[PDB]
RNA sequence: AAUUGAAGAGUUUGAUCAUGGCUCAGAUUGAACGCUGGCGGCAGGCCUAACACAUGCAAGUCGAACGGUAACAGGAAGAAGCUUGCUUCUUUGCUGACGAGUGGCGGACGGGUGAGUAAUGUCUGGGAAACUGCCUGAUGGAGGGGGAUAACUACUGGAAACGGUAGCUAAUACCGCAUAACGUCGCAAGACCAAAGAGGGGGACCUUCGGGCCUCUUGCCAUCGGAUGUGCCCAGAUGGGAUUAGCUAGUAGGUGGGGUAACGGCUCACCUAGGCGACGAUCCCUAGCUGGUCUGAGAGGAUGACCAGCCACACUGGAACUGAGACACGGUCCAGACUCCUACGGGAGGCAGCAGUGGGGAAUAUUGCACAAUGGGCGCAAGCCUGAUGCAGCCAUGCCGCGUGUAUGAAGAAGGCCUUCGGGUUGUAAAGUACUUUCAGCGGGGAGGAAGGGAGUAAAGUUAAUACCUUUGCUCAUUGACGUUACCCGCAGAAGAAGCACCGGCUAACUCCGUGCCAGCAGCCGCGGUAAUACGGAGGGUGCAAGCGUUAAUCGGAAUUACUGGGCGUAAAGCGCACGCAGGCGGUUUGUUAAGUCAGAUGUGAAAUCCCCGGGCUCAACCUGGGAACUGCAUCUGAUACUGGCAAG
């Protein structure tokens, strides 16, 4: 297939944009024990579409902002 | 660098011969060795458990005049190879060109027998060395320089060598010194008093 | 060694290739040299020309501002220790 | 800093170049340092042909 | 202009080559796209003083590769048919 | 210094003389475009992009202008005007 | 075959066990210093002030682009000596060559340094919206004309640097025009864009006697790809401080114009009122990063010199030009500071390029040799240039090899140091005897590092031509900086060549004399108060060795930062106690997902370095072959226990 992530919507309070939360549960490199060490990514994507709380399938592309390069491909999950 | 100084002295201080100054006099009578290597040395010590490492490892280095420096190089040759260090580290000293002089008898002393080899009078194998820290490798043959060869140097290593229980792993021609050596130098092909426990255990701090 | 070789018009340096005999230039570089040395061809016929050292007469003392100028003193002076026949240090 | 003088017998003044190593002398509180005796205008030691590498004595001739 | 030429190697008097692959910009021991073989001119009587790897330079050639002067000539030293 | 490469100074001054002008000549012919524009005539705005088109091309064989600033060039102007009309 | 690998001791107390720091035993160094010092090999050699720099060199080449020729040598009609062809010279760019200039390409590479830089960078693994001289493959063309302008000329300004004025000739210089396509733009139809000629040989036709004509060699411009390099985006990793809590205002995003090689707040206009932050934003201090080096059993700790990749800077600060590529070390312009020339008007330059200097400092080299080999620039090539590089010099700074002799030799010498005074020890150590004689000193031989390239010749190509050019064998004469080389052979002779530290315990090794808490020793504990193995001097003895100690430095030992691998009642340490958000962890059952996790595959993990089995310098250090390794990271396909997410109980 192609790179694409899971991510979780954040930041929605602005325009044909959103800012996504990646979870990485890595292994500290001394200590042995998991963290849940975030990552927040500019992403960009279509007409205003979603709210907060969904994941979302989202893949590498153009540098289209100053920040955002990435593109959201779909809403899975829509809750209250 | 060598050792250049009063021999059976050395002697004394370790209490048995090590073969040092044998010679025309094969009898060790004019030494009085053991118990006088100094104005105190007719005395005895406690003589500590770091003292009889160090003794050992005297003894060792005394019989080949090995400095330190080149000394210690054997005991990370030998643990760098396979099998026992303390096997590795008598097995690759006796490939010192020097040793395998005074095992084949080109040599009485190994003084008088490194006299040879630093003035190149030895072709071992086909070509002439003289650096007696050649490895001797195995299964190799080792010959004289005819053009400087029997000067009363090599007729009396001849006669006392011949006296002094034959050798084992090699062979000499005896006729015209045509050194041969064949195999690997074995742990139980030994002089045998010394023990390798002693230095490998001094060499790890 | 020979470095450099000027002609030397009154402390200007114009470089110099090759000099020919009965010409004054000046060798740069030559780490001792003295006086009316006889500088002459090496793997050849040796000669020499020198016979003369005039003499000293009146000898004065110093003493610099600090003690942290005497290893300068010793090495200035030192440095015109190399320059003049008739003029010595004690 | 201060310093100790080693040996005996210094030609030590109000100012001198001088060089220092370290080197704690213990019994006397606060001083860290040793001058090293070889170096600049703090000469060498008299009657020291023994342990002579320290003190920087040079061997007598012959 | 990726050329394949020489880069030297070894102790004072006692040189040693590995023919190399690479930008002909950087410099001689520096920065290569790819070793292929080495060379040896005091190489002391054993068969082993030449290992080109013969089959990346005749496809570098495809790439539009210049074969110095004496690689091409060791390629003539050693032949095209041993 | 005085190396004797200090030529491509003056060769470059020369070059610069040159370009400078020629670089002129192609943004004045951009201005009488875009002056069409905010005029609106088209015939006007046709013309003068059907006259510049052969001075844009021209200099990017000559290379003081890439081909693809000279491809921009020609589609910054069509897409204004097919807009407008 | 490729990790066969981990020690402890002294010290609190009258004595003991612990807790617990301090210190030593080991290795290592871009080291300095003290004393000593024979040679060779491979190495390394400004760590501090990115402090300021004198001088010589560090980047030119092209005549196969062109007008020309100022030098040099020529055939050359001739000049004059007058030994009538022996020569002094005048013609002359018509030859081989060639400054000064126009033009082409390079100079953006190599070489240096680590100030800045805590993330614009770097290492790792991926991506899309690009550009890419030279080298390369393919598909075609390569028609026809023009105006100036150096150079150079006549005048003239200046001390030079450098000009200024009026004429003048060429170009693979520049500028149109023709003519375009698998090219650019455009929904489309269509519109528009390029190019240059030089060098060799010659049958025959034509020769305005140049040439055209043919062939060959090469260059040229357009389009789509290769290769290489370059710019760019994204995820993670990449220091110390919270006595650094809020931070930001083109700042976070949209839209449209312009900009951009290409993407984007890149840059403005207008709108939206957001973006980053406890997984540490912002701020201050320090620092180039990495492969790796050192140590360690390993995990980690310290570090980033030399060699190699990357990035940044080029006197300080700012900007742009040119060009394939620079916001440019040895380019331009401007501002500032600092120096140099001067005729006083005006100009010139940047060692953080190789040496070299003053200075700073404990601390570091020669203004050296050759373009012979490797590499690079330009060129058809020959060749030219090359402080890259190869080499030489100085310096034990380091690692490695070697020597200063061997054997014999007892009256157990003399002498010294002792002596329970009888002897013992130094010590077979010296002398003397007989031999060996490396390296050094000296005289002769002697590799290889050298492949090429030059002229000729034969052959195959080659074309209308047996010519040219190209390839191929072939012969001759040659190319060596280093370099009286590596190495070898002989001569004379034991002869030119051994020190430094320690000796109370730790720790291998003791007596005597002097000295009396003095003089001093000392890493720690501690010695010296008149019998000191610890102080200094001898003698003796031990360690190490062309080095040996001292200091500094890092890890070790130190399980005294404890991830592997520590503690908290009294030894240092439970907040005085409680509630509680973030956060950490979380009973049990099924279903589901595969994030974590694990298995296999793939790409990569640059080279070197490190390790193993080998090979070459006589050995070794050292150079070097393959392999292993680089334990990682990313992607892809699976397994569903355990942990997590989700749904239900």
């Amino acid at each position: 297939k192609i790179r694409t992530l899971q991510g979780r919507v954040v930041s929605d309070k602005m325009e044909k944009s959103i800012v996504v939360a990646i979870e990485r549960f890595v292994k500290h490199p001394i200590y042995g024990k998991f963290i849940k060490r975030t990552t927040k990514l500019h992403v960009h994507d279509e007409n205003n579409e979603c709210g907060i709380g969904d994941v979302v399938e989202i893949r590498e592309c153009r540098p289209l902002s100053k920040t955002k390069s990435w593109t959201l491909v779909r809403v899975v999950e829509k809750a209250v | 660098a060598r050792y250049l100084g009063p021999k059976l002295k050395l002697s004394r201080r370790e209490g048995t011969d090590l073969f040092l100054k044998s010679g025309v006099r094969a009898i060790d009578t004019k030494c009085k060795i053991e118990q006088a290597p100094g104005q105190h040395g007719a005395r005895k010590p406690r003589l500590s458990d770091y003292g009889v490492q160090l003794r050992e490892k005297q003894k060792v280095r005394r019989i080949y005049g090995v400095l330190e420096r080149q000394f210690r190089n054997y005991y990370k040759e030998a643990a760098r190879l396979k099998g026992n260090t303390g096997e590795n580290l008598l097995a690759l000293l006796e490939g010192r060109l020097d040793n395998v002089v005074y095992r084949m008898g080109f040599g009485a002393t190994r003084a008088e027998a490194r006299q040879l080899v630093s003035h190149k009078a030895i072709m071992v194998n086909g070509r002439v060395v003289n650096i007696a820290s050649y490895q001797v490798s195995p299964n190799d043959v080792v010959s004289i320089r005819e053009k400087a060869k029997k000067q009363s140097r090599v007729k009396a290593a001849l006669e006392l060598a011949e006296q002094r229980e034959k050798p084992t792993w090699l062979e000499v021609d005896a006729g015209k010194m045509e050194g041969t050596f064949k195999r690997k130098p074995e742990r139980s092909d030994l002089s045998a008093d010394i023990n390798e426990h002693l230095i490998v255990e001094l060499y790890s701090k | 060694r020979f470095g450099r070789i000027v002609q030397m018009h009154a402390n200007k340096r114009e470089e110099i290739k090759e000099v020919r005999a009965g010409d004054i230039a000046a060798a740069i570089g030559l780490k001792d040299v003295t006086t009316g040395d006889t500088l002459c061809d090496p793997d050849a016929p040796i000669i020499l020309e020198r016979m003369e050292f005039p003499e000293p007469v009146i000898s004065i003392a110093v003493e610099p501002k600090t003690k942290a100028d005497q290893e300068k003193m010793g090495l200035a002076l030192g440095r015109l220790a190399k320059e003049d026949p008739s003029f010595r240090v004690w | 800093v201060t310093s100790y003088i080693g040996g005996e017998g210094h030609n030590l003044q109000e100012h001198s170049v001088i060089l220092i190593r370290g080197g704690r002398v213990k019994d006397l509180p606060g001083v860290r340092y040793h001058t090293v005796r070889g170096a600049l205008d703090c000469s060498g030691v008299k009657d020291r042909k023994q342990a002579r590498s320290k003190y920087g004595v040079k061997r007598p001739k012959a | 202009m990726v050329t394949i030429r020489l880069a030297r190697h070894g102790a004072k008097k006692r040189p040693f080559y590995q023919v190399v692959v690479a930008d002909s910009r950087n410099a001689r021991n520096g920065r290569f796209i790819e070793r292929v073989g080495f060379f040896n001119p005091i190489a002391s009587e054993k068969e082993e003083g030449t290992r080109l790897d013969l089959d990346r330079i005749a496809h570098w050639v495809g790439q539009g590769a210049t074969i110095s002067d004496r690689v091409a000539a060791l390629i003539k030293e050693v032949n095209k048919a041993a | 210094n005085i190396k004797s490469a200090k030529k491509r100074a003056i060769q470059s001054e020369k070059a610069r003389k040159h370009n400078a002008s020629r670089r002129s000549m192609m943004r004045t012919f951009i201005k009488k475009v875009y002056a069409a524009i905010e005029a609106g005539d088209k015939a006007a705005a046709q013309k003068a992009f059907n006259e510049m088109q052969p001075i844009v091309d021209r200099q990017a064989a000559k290379g003081l202008i890439h081909k693809n600033k000279a491809a921009r060039h020609k589609a910054n102007l069509t897409a204004q005007i097919n807009k407008l009309a």
